[PDB]
């Protein structure tokens, strides 16, 4: 279960928060595949209970009434073209699970869902899982409250209501049971693994439970007994009863503890200096790397207050994310997730951003299709992150270093680095505010490299900055802190 | 619940030196680091020791200051030499896996969950 199930050579995963099936598919096919990623991180594909108080926020999709293949995202037949069109082309499908809860306790009764399927919240019904209210925790709680209210004690947080909402039995046989049988749908239609959404509210032992019914991987795509990818999303920053180390028996989990860190290095908060990443990784307390899942930020903490607090950099703050994604990219440490999200209207208030619920780019309720403009951009408010050349030509940097060793660690004493991986890339970096200008020795053959981040190797040429290694390795390189981008790589396969 | 109580500090001249302790009753096989607030100032990391015993310095007190661990103890240590008026503020042990933060005068330090109620060095 640790392994990606990426095709060979990919080394990362996008989450196309709340993309259409259509515009994924698509996605897939004519940039996805030829950009080397590994494979798409989605949103829930289940159905879910449809808030119009705020306005159909995007948090809604984390409320399941059913376990229909069918969303704001498309229906089953629209989910499965998707699977068929990325897999055909050498892109996983990484489904986002919720199975911790159902929707919220306090909703309203009716059909008012993504599908049309009946429930009734108050009464614990779900008539098309089927689920009853013995399917549900509520006795099994102790907090007077029935919800969480210390995250000291680890019995509560598993047990009671995570914010209202109805907390699955997952103790029992019948409710594993039913939860497998709709990740093993998702498994028969292609898809190569998942992310266990609220790991944290699960026992550690029902999740194998459920993992264990769990079938081998599609064998058109896969060699016979794969073991899907799992990938527990637990937040733990330290401080807590819950420690993510409990589920590296189930699978990897997402290691917060890395953009929490990384947002502050880079941006030079409280007295942080990125010359002190050196022994970046597990020296920092992080959990082992053959077990983490990493990434700069998230859908949830991208939005502010989540975890990491604003620490965490984002596509808002351009420039220095841009920086931080490409550390990541090029360092050993993990397995890596890129985010590629949405734009949405920021409104501060006391510190927190009371619009972060806005949903996706729509029109009434439905969401917009991704366009792309001949500069490669995309259009109706999707940020696309995942086609900044900056970002982009850093998953293909990790794709060629795979496997090499970190490698000629550098530093001013300040904030301007550079490392390499084996023989087959170096990349430098100046987050001072003054020039760089410095030899270094890049651990790569003798020749003309393209600078990935300010240019793209075309034909027999680079539209950027050019680096020239000498017989020795050794290279200069000169960056202003005044630069669009205040670093550089080059790699094997950008080599002239 | 882990409680962090630092020692040493106090007011010394310039060029003397300080010694400052921290005790903690969370082990220590995690990075432990040493944060100064200086008046009207941002929050700086001074040194920091990783489980391996490396260390962080910052520049201004690299060769001055020599951070420690005695792990027979649980009790860092923060060796001050050749003190500077510069050196003035209050210094805050600090530890715990993973990121907290620290909030006093209305600015936030993020560092390692876990904070010391801070000791007074004067120079
Ligand atoms: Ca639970
Ligand atoms: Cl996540």
């Amino acid at each position: 279960q640790y392994a990606p199930q990426t095709q060979s050579g990919r080394t990362s995963i996008v989450h196309l928060f709340e993309w259409r099936w259509v515009d994924i598919a698509l996605e897939c096919e004519r940039y996805l595949g030829p950009k080397g990623f590994g494979g798409v991180q989605v949103s829930p594909p289940n159905e879910n209970i449809v808030v119009t108080n705020p306005s159909r926020p995007w948090w809604e999709r984390y409320q399941p009434v059913s376990y229909k293949l069918c969303t704001r995202s498309g229906n089953e037949n629209e989910f499965r073209d998707m699977v068929t069109r990325c897999n055909n082309v050498g892109v996983r499908i990484y489904v986002d699970a919720v199975i911790n809860h159902m929707c919220g306790s306090g909703a309203a009764a009716g059909t008012g869902t993504t599908c049309g399927s009946y429930c009734n919240p108050g009464s614990r019904e779900f008539p098309a899982v089927p689920y009853s209210a013995w399917d549900f925790n509520d006795g099994k709680c102790k907090t007077a409250s029935g919800g969480i209210e210390s995250y000291n004690d680890p019995y509560q947080v598993r047990d009671c209501q995570l914010v209202g909402l109805l907390d699955l039995a997952l103790e029992k046989d019948y409710v594993r049971s039913m939860i497998a049988d709709y990740l093993n749908k998702l498994i028969d239609i292609g898809v190569a693994g998942f992310r266990i959404d609220a790991s944290k509210h699960m026992w550690p032992g029902d999740i194998k439970a459920v993992l264990d019914k769990l079938h081998n991987l599609n064998t058109n795509w896969f060699p016979a007994g794969s073991r899907p990818f799992i990938f527990q999303e637990v937040i733990d920053l330290g401080g807590e009863a819950i420690k993510s180390s409990e589920y590296f028996g189930n699978g990897r989990v997402t290691e917060f503890k890395y953009g929490a860190k990384l947002g502050t290095v880079v941006r030079k908060w409280s007295g942080e200096k990125m010359s002190y990443l050196k022994n970046w990784g597990e020296g920092w307390g992080f959990m082992p790397s053959d077990r983490a899942l990493v990434f700069v930020d998230n859908h949830d903490n991208q939005r502010g207050h989540g975890a990491g607090g604003s620490s965490i950099l984002t596509f808002w703050d351009a420039r220095l994310y841009k920086i931080a994604v490409g550390f990541m990219l090029a360092h050993p440490y993990g397995f890596t997730r890129v985010m590629s999200s949405y734009r949405w209207a920021r409104n501060f208030v006391n510190g927190e951003d009371v619009n972060d619920w806005i949903g996706p780019p729509n029109n009434n309720g439905v969401i917009k299709e991704v366009t792309i403009n001949a500069d490669t951009t995309c259009g109706n408010d999707w940020v696309c992150e995942h086609r900044w050349r900056e970002i982009r030509n850093m998953v293909w940097f990790r794709n060629v270093v795979d496997g090499q060793p970190f490698a000629n660690w550098w530093d001013n004493g300040s904030n301007q680095v550079a490392f390499g991986r084996g023989n087959r890339g170096f990349i430098v970096f100046n987050n001072d505010d003054w020039q760089l200008s410095s030899t270094l020795q890049t651990g790569l053959p003798g020749g003309t490299y393209c600078d990935v981040i300010s240019g793209d190797k075309v034909g027999n040429s680079c539209t950027g900055i050019k680096v020239y290694v000498s017989s020795d390795g050794t290279a200069q390189f000169s960056i202003s802190n005044s630069a669009e981008d205040p670093f550089i790589a080059i790699h094997a396969e950008s080599k002239l | 619940q882990v409680q962090l109580v630092a020692s040493g500090g106090g007011s010394v001249q310039a060029g003397g030196s300080l010694r400052l302790s921290c005790a903690a009753s969370t082990f220590s096989s995690y990075p432990m680091g040493w944060y100064r607030q200086a008046p009207g100032k941002e929050c700086e990391l001074s040194a920091r020791i990783f489980s391996d015993g490396s260390a962080n310095y910052a520049d201004s007190v690299k060769g001055r200051f020599t951070i420690s661990r005695d792990n027979a103890a649980n009790t860092a240590y923060l060796q001050m030499d050749s003190l500077k008026p510069e050196d003035t503020a209050v210094y805050y042990c600090a530890a715990g896996p993973g990121s907290g933060k620290l909030v006093v005068a209305g600015r936030t330090c993020y560092g390692p969950n876990y904070w010391g109620q801070g000791t007074q060095v004067t120079v």
